[PDB]
């Protein structure tokens, strides 16, 4: 069947025809503020949380089954604008 | 950092609630019928389709069928502890229930 230590989040991206593949580099600054920052390969991204009204039901591919209940993050892609010149 | 990995699944977006977990997957045929449906996703993904029921001894209730689609979307894997990420992997195929006509809720 499948199921309801280690917690699962979706990130749903505003821009969903941006690539990121396997192997890309992965990194966040602050999964537990109200805006976290997440990097993938050379892009950025500012996420919000977001509750839908309804279940997640995640299930794999054959790798080497889970029902989420909880919020999904989701990401616009930014610029890292200097203040000033 | 971490590099993204090689897994991959696909996610069903409904639009009810796992508080009866028999009859909430039921709503798509059983946990057997939601196995089939993402295999044929992974092996025949023109094909992939998925049926769901949320009343079913109701006469008057249109079962509906998902739109079937892929983003970009991940899945992401932390460590309760220290908030850290333990894996990435791609959500290659997305059955959408939510956001559909007969489900909206605001
Ligand atoms: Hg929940
Ligand atoms: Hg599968």
């Amino acid at each position: 069947s499948l199921e309801t230590d280690v917690e699962n989040i979706v990130f749903q991206f505003q821009n969903s025809s941006l690539d990121f593949q396997s192997s890309d580099d992965f990194s966040i600054l602050g999964i537990d503020q109200p805006h976290p920052i997440v990097r993938i390969g050379g892009m950025f991204f500012r996420g919000t949380w977001h509750q839908p009204i309804g279940t997640d039901i995640v299930v794999p591919s054959v790798n080497d089954g889970l029902v989420l209940c909880k919020r999904r993050l989701m990401l616009e892609q930014i610029r890292l604008v200097p203040k000033n010149p | 950092s971490l590099k993204i990995s090689d897994n991959e699944y696909a996610l069903i977006e409904h639009p009810g609630f796992a508080n009866n977990k028999d009859a909430f997957f039921q709503t798509l045929g059983g946990v057997q019928s939601i196995q089939k449906a993402c295999q044929t996703s992974f092996q025949n993904p023109a094909a992939a389709l998925l049926e769901l029921n949320l009343r079913p001894k109701d006469k008057y209730h249109h079962p509906v069928q998902a739109r079937v689609q892929s983003r970009n979307d991940l899945l992401v894997t932390i460590k309760k502890m220290d908030n850290s990420v333990q894996n990435v992997s791609r959500i290659r195929q997305v059955f959408l229930f939510r956001d559909m006509a007969d489900f909206q809720y605001s």
